[PDB]
């Protein structure tokens, strides 16, 4: 169960969903060929 | 206090909720102490106030804290372990 959905928070989701989206595209992008 | 759900306020409304209802068993009569005598109704609202004064000491507390979770949490997500 890491969904955690039954829970709310706002200030503390919310970050952390723009920064885990933000680093893990960017380490896509790097487009190593490992 | 339901932006929280923390019991810790949700029950104690509660029971400020009683102490409005127990007064509130005599609203069709409170509806005219004003307009002759209004020493009663200070009298009931002084109950109710007192009530409101512990339950906002609560929600002072209470949202104190909440701020306190919050800005370390917010902190925290943010510190790479492999360098801080």
């Amino acid at each position: 169960d890491p969904a955690r959905d039954p829970q709310y928070a706002e200030n503390e989701v919310d970050e952390m969903r723009i920064q885990k989206d933000l680093e893990l595209e960017q380490y896509k992008r790097s487009s190593s060929k490992s | 206090m339901i932006q929280s759900q923390r019991p810790m306020m949700l029950q104690s409304a509660l029971a400020f909720e009683q102490i409005i209802k127990n007064s509130k068993a005599g609203s069709g009569g409170k509806s005219q102490i004003t307009w002759d005598n209004p020493k009663e109704l200070e009298g009931y609202i002084q109950k109710l106030q007192n009530a409101a004064e512990r339950l906002a000491t609560e929600n002072r507390k209470l949202r104190k804290w909440h701020t306190t979770f919050c800005e370390k949490v917010v902190v925290l997500m943010n510190i790479d372990l492999l360098r801080q």
